RNA sequence: GGGGGGAACCUGGGGAACUGAAACAUCUCAGUACCCAGAGGAGAGGAAAGAGAAAUCGACUCCCUGAGUAGCGGCGAGCGA
RNA sequence: CUGUUGGGAAGCAGCGCCAGAGAGGGUGAAAGCCCCGUAGGCGAAAGGUGGGGGGAUAGGUGAGGGUACCCGAGUACCCCGUGGUUCGUGGAGCCAUGGGGGAAUCUGGGCGGACCACCGCCUAAGGCUAAGUACUCCGGGUGACCGAUAGCGCACCAGUACCGUGAGGGAAAGGUGAAAAGAACCCCGGGAGGGGAGUGAAAUAGAGCCUGAAACCGUGGGCUUACAAGCAGUCACGGCCCCGCAGGGGUUGUGGCGUGCCUAUUGAAGCAUGAGCCGGCGACUCACGGUCGUGGGCGAGCUUAAGCCGUUGAGGCGGAGGCGUAGGGAAACCGAGUCCGAACAGGGCGCAAGCGGCCGCAAAGUCCGCGGCCGUGGACCCGAAACCGGGC
RNA sequence: GCUGGGGCUAGGAGUGAAAAGCUAACCGAGCCCGGAGAUAGCUGGUUCUCCCCGAAAUGACUUUAGGGUCAGCCUCAGGCG
RNA sequence: GGAUGACCCCAGGCGGUAGGGGAGCGUUCCCGAUGCCGAUGAAGGCCGACCCGCGAGGGCGGCUGGAGGUAAGGGAAGUGC
RNA sequence: ACCCGGUGAAAUUGAACUGGCCGUGAAGAUGCGGCCUACCCGUGGCAGGACGAAAAGACCCCGUGGAGCUUUACUGCAGCC
């Protein structure tokens, strides 16, 4: 019953190592089972493809490498730095993620 | 598993105080109506084992 | 005094023979068991303790002397134990039959009888019997001997 | 054994009994500053006596630290470490060893 | 209510031989291997017509010791409370 | 967190913080503080368990006298045939029962190893009974357990392919990289393949993909070889070749010497065994018990077993029991003696036990560790022809 | 007489115009799995290095004789000298 | 000798199968390790005419390899073809 | 069968740089001694040698190994009385 992700499409976040160590942007997709996922323009790797309708004379094509989920960083939409969640309780109770620097929410 | 002791061997053999094997003479049991009375008495003596076949046959009781 | 100081004193722990390795080892090939014959098998060699090649062993020629017992058990009765007056020495004041089995002297369960190889100390003592000339050394020696039951 | 393991260790000075831990309520920093007030940052192994489970788990953790209850002492433990710390109930159940 | 199944484990009814005895037949292997019945989460046993010498213990089961003792045995090989 | 090296930090450097959490595992390499976790706590509407606690019900509970109504039948018991027991016909009881004979109902009956007496112990011929015990298909935890000829037969779509009419037998076969970025397009080619180009840190990591040994096949180079006789080497000298600057390395012309390895044997180069060659598996062990030796602990003493407690890589407890302190004798029995004997002859088997001035010192003995052997097991490893059982 | 289709008899057992023939390509006792790592006084085979000593193939007894027990001979540790 | 195997002087022994005794090398694993080496390159593989050891070996250097390895001193074995 | 093109096995194999005589040798030598002879490599043919290959001799002995058979061998069992 799911992989503990710790990521949502489309948090920004930080690339926080590796040839892009640094980047920040949107997660774009989630891959659990594979557990990595896909930030705006994150790993780019140019492929090769074929003579066919689609890439119609076409050569080779960019395309956004997915990456290893832990290897990335949540940022905190209100004290901006990279960070990790806590989960906190409200009354009602319900469940939120909250940056563990400043306290307040992520989404 | 425990050691067995020998028990024809320890219904025909002693072991002494101070480790000799011993044993009955043999050569009385019938036959006897000819046999000297020296030949007679001294074959009630007890008598000691030569080492070798005694010590064969102390390894066969261990618990004594 | 620490771990890579601990360290078996010298030869406590000594390497083992090692048969089966190669010439110069010393034991390889026939593994020390020399040539063929039975001795050489996997299996022995049949008891070397009484086995006289097939022969009336040297055991199995001498008589049996005396009573081996029969069915059922053996006659259960009271058996006796030897503790001396030496022995008593290394006490002073009573001396009694538990007393004496605690001081890893007397073997529980036999009713202990006093014997005299030693020097009679003055003291009361209490044995199931008494050596004959335990009595003597003993009484004269002015100490009590207790016949008790 | 265990009376030699110790017997060495006080012989070479690096024994120390303790009488009960100051500021130290089961919560490593505390017993950590403790430690400092005691002669020993861990640049040294301890070997730690004590039936308390709350000093004993402040010093848990800790590399330089092994922890023991006082009716677990024993002599691999002893050897295996640089410095023994005991304390003074351990060292009458220990006391109450060697009789 | 039964019927069939289930890795071993258990009880019951039957039940070997090679092997050991340096041959072999009583003896050994061994009430073992295995067939079959049955029961179950266990199974069997179990509240003395017991034990056996203490004028004593006090259902059964299982463990350690008793003890390789008492004994059994072509008094052999071995078997064994 | 930052910097630096690097394809890549988690490395190294600067400065810090958490720890009831510095178990472990991942992340482009080596991370207490990035990820999963770890310590410590929290959680069930439904199903199941519920031996702990709560309740209720079946259920249970007197003394003396008198009477002599009852107290498990083809049963006891006796005999014949067996079985069980340590008990193999033994002095052979006990408990079980196939065949015959066959009771009694407390002044009844069974047992205490033939039987008799006494003195006792127990109430047979109806049934049920938890727990402590066994196992491991399953699920979790842990390894001085294995790492793809190992570990399960199976890491892999294995009880499979395949073999057998059948019962049944029974395999092989894991790894690119960090990421498919798995090579567009171009050229020879029918294709396979390859050559550019392109990706990658790396492409002799290119999918027949980590590493990539050896046998084995080839191309190129140095020495050498067609008048020579050989277990193929060795010693010596010389030539040419390379590395170097009185030194080495390579090769081999001439000369001297020279009968492979293993095994089995009195004796083998042997025309006695085995081996095509390489690689990889392949044989002296383990437990309990003996007997010596040995390193330690204690010493007329030494030592716990099962278990109880404690910890979850903490040790403690437990004296039941074991060997040792006295032997001799079939035994009763006696004891520094004892046995044989009429002997207070004589013999057999025993006892005399270490150094100083209680201590020491050393040890009789015992406990543990280690080593050599022996007994029980398959007991150093491969090997029958056969015997027996259930099945096909 | 030969023959297709449907059937029955099997392991100390079947079937046999008799050969110990045949019973799923080897039958004086089938095949499979099990006892089972049966037993093999027999044959092979037994793996690194270097130091010290160093044999025997005799005697007695042996349902023994190419196997063993005791003695002879080698060796290691203690002791005497 | 000297002083408790430090190392020197001297004399002597040192063929060896079965076999006994000794002293060592290496492989896997454990404590040493929360450590220590390691992408400035682990284990493995391929060279070497160099260094140490009598030897089994162990060092050291170059190429390969691409994530492991693990000391002094001890322990335990599925330990050497 | 032989030559050319296409496809391409096998047992066996210590390693080979594998000649003759007379001797020698575990008693029948390419391999040892002394001579003798002999340029290097093949194709087709022949079977005297390699005590050629194959099959751990099937004959003979040995094994206190097995099995089938036999009877006035032993001891049992069925069956019959
Ligand atoms: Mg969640
Ligand atoms: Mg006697
Ligand atoms: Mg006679
Ligand atoms: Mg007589
Ligand atoms: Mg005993
Ligand atoms: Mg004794
Ligand atoms: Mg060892
Ligand atoms: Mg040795
Ligand atoms: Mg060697
Ligand atoms: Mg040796
Ligand atoms: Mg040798
Ligand atoms: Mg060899
Ligand atoms: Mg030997
Ligand atoms: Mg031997
Ligand atoms: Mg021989
Ligand atoms: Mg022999
Ligand atoms: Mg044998
Ligand atoms: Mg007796
Ligand atoms: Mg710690
Ligand atoms: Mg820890
Ligand atoms: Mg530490
Ligand atoms: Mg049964
Ligand atoms: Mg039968
Ligand atoms: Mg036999
Ligand atoms: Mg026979
Ligand atoms: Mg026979
Ligand atoms: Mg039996
Ligand atoms: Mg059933
Ligand atoms: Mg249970
Ligand atoms: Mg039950
Ligand atoms: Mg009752
Ligand atoms: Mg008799
Ligand atoms: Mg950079
Ligand atoms: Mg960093
Ligand atoms: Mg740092
Ligand atoms: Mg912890
Ligand atoms: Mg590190
Ligand atoms: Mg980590
Ligand atoms: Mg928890
Ligand atoms: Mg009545
Ligand atoms: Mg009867
Ligand atoms: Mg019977
Ligand atoms: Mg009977
Ligand atoms: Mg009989
Ligand atoms: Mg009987
Ligand atoms: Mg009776
Ligand atoms: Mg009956
Ligand atoms: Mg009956
Ligand atoms: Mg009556
Ligand atoms: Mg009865
Ligand atoms: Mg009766
Ligand atoms: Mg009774
Ligand atoms: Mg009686
Ligand atoms: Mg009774
Ligand atoms: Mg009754
Ligand atoms: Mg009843
Ligand atoms: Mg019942
Ligand atoms: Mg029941
Ligand atoms: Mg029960
Ligand atoms: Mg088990
Ligand atoms: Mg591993
Ligand atoms: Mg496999
Ligand atoms: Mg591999
Ligand atoms: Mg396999
Ligand atoms: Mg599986
Ligand atoms: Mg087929
Ligand atoms: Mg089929
Ligand atoms: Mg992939
Ligand atoms: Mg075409
Ligand atoms: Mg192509
Ligand atoms: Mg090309
Ligand atoms: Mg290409
Ligand atoms: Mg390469
Ligand atoms: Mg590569
Ligand atoms: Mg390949
Ligand atoms: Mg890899
Ligand atoms: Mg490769
Ligand atoms: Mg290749
Ligand atoms: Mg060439
Ligand atoms: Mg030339
Ligand atoms: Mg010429
Ligand atoms: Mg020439
Ligand atoms: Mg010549
Ligand atoms: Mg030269
Ligand atoms: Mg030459
Ligand atoms: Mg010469
Ligand atoms: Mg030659
Ligand atoms: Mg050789
Ligand atoms: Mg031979
Ligand atoms: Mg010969
Ligand atoms: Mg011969
Ligand atoms: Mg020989
Ligand atoms: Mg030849
Ligand atoms: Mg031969
Ligand atoms: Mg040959
Ligand atoms: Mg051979
Ligand atoms: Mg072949
Ligand atoms: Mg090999
Ligand atoms: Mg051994
Ligand atoms: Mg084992
Ligand atoms: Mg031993
Ligand atoms: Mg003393
Ligand atoms: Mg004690
Ligand atoms: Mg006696
Ligand atoms: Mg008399
Ligand atoms: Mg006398
Ligand atoms: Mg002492
Ligand atoms: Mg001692
Ligand atoms: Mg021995
Ligand atoms: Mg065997
Ligand atoms: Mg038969
Ligand atoms: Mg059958
Ligand atoms: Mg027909
Ligand atoms: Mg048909
Ligand atoms: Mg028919
Ligand atoms: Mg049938
Ligand atoms: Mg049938
Ligand atoms: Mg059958
Ligand atoms: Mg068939
Ligand atoms: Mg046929
Ligand atoms: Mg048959
Ligand atoms: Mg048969
Ligand atoms: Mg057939
Ligand atoms: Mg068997
Ligand atoms: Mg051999
Ligand atoms: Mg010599
Ligand atoms: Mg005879
Ligand atoms: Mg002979
Ligand atoms: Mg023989
Ligand atoms: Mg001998
Ligand atoms: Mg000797
Ligand atoms: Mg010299
Ligand atoms: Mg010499
Ligand atoms: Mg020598
Ligand atoms: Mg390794
Ligand atoms: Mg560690
Ligand atoms: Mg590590
Ligand atoms: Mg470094
Ligand atoms: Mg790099
Ligand atoms: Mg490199
Ligand atoms: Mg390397
Ligand atoms: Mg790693
Ligand atoms: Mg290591
Ligand atoms: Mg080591
Ligand atoms: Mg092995
Ligand atoms: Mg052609
Ligand atoms: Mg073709
Ligand atoms: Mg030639
Ligand atoms: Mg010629
Ligand atoms: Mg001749
Ligand atoms: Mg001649
Ligand atoms: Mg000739
Ligand atoms: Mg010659
Ligand atoms: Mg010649
Ligand atoms: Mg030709
Ligand atoms: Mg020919
Ligand atoms: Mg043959
Ligand atoms: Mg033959
Ligand atoms: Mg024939
Ligand atoms: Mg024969
Ligand atoms: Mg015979
Ligand atoms: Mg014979
Ligand atoms: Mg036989
Ligand atoms: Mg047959
Ligand atoms: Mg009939
Ligand atoms: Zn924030």
């Amino acid at each position: 019953m799911r992989v503990k992700m710790h990521v949502k499409k489309g948090d920004t976040v930080l690339v926080a190592s590796g040839k892009y160590k640094g980047r920040v942007g949107k997660v774009k997709e989630v891959l659990p089972k594979k557990y990595a996922v896909i930030v705006e323009g994150v790993n780019i790797v140019k492929k090769a493809v074929r003579v066919s309708p689609k890439y119609p004379q076409g050569g080779f094509i960019e395309k956004e490498a997915p990456l290893h989920a832990s290897k990335v960083r949540p940022i905190c939409p209100a004290c901006g730095k990279p960070t990790r969640v806590r989960k906190k309780f409200l009354e009602n109770g319900k469940k939120i993620r909250v940056c563990a620097k400043c306290g307040g929410a992520l989404d | 598993p425990k050691m067995k002791t020998h028990k024809g061997a320890k219904k025909r053999v002693k072991i002494t105080a101070s480790g000799k094997v011993v044993a009955m003479k043999t050569g009385k049991r019938h036959l006897n109506w000819q046999k000297s009375g020296k030949e007679i008495r001294q074959k009630g003596r007890k008598f000691v084992l030569a080492k070798p076949e005694a010590e064969r046959i102390k390894l066969l009781l261990p618990y004594e | 005094m620490k771990l890579s100081d601990l360290r078996p004193n010298p030869g406590a722990n000594k390497r083992r023979k090692r048969v089966g390795r190669g010439p110069g080892s010393g034991h390889g090939k026939t593994a020390t068991r020399g040539h063929k014959g039975q001795k050489s098998r996997s299996g022995g060699l049949k008891d070397p303790r009484r086995f006289e090649g097939g022969r009336s062993t040297t055991l199995m020629r001498l008589p049996k002397r005396g009573m081996q017992g029969q069915v059922p058990g053996e006659i259960k009765r009271p058996r006796y134990q030897g503790v001396n007056l030496k022995d008593l020495a290394r006490f002073e004041g009573e001396v009694t039959p538990e007393l004496l089995v605690r001081a890893g002297l007397l073997k529980k369960g036999y009713r202990l009888k006093i014997l005299g190889e030693g020097e009679a100390k003055p003291l009361k003592v209490v044995a199931h019997a008494f050596s004959k000339s335990a009595l003597e050394k003993l009484k004269a020696a002015g100490g009590e001997p207790v016949l008790l039951e | 054994g265990l009376a030699m393991a110790v017997a060495d260790r006080a012989r070479e000075g690096k024994l120390l009994l303790v009488e009960a831990f100051a500021g130290v309520n089961g919560k490593t920093k505390e017993f950590l500053a403790w430690a400092k007030e005691a002669g020993l940052d861990g640049s040294e192994s301890v070997l730690l006596v004590t039936g308390n489970e709350l000093v004993r788990r402040a010093a848990r953790n800790l590399p330089w630290v092994v922890t023991l209850a006082p009716e677990g002492l024993n002599v691999y433990d002893i050897v295996r470490t640089e410095r023994l710390v005991m304390d003074l109930d351990a060292w009458e159940v220990f006391q109450n060893r060697i009789g």
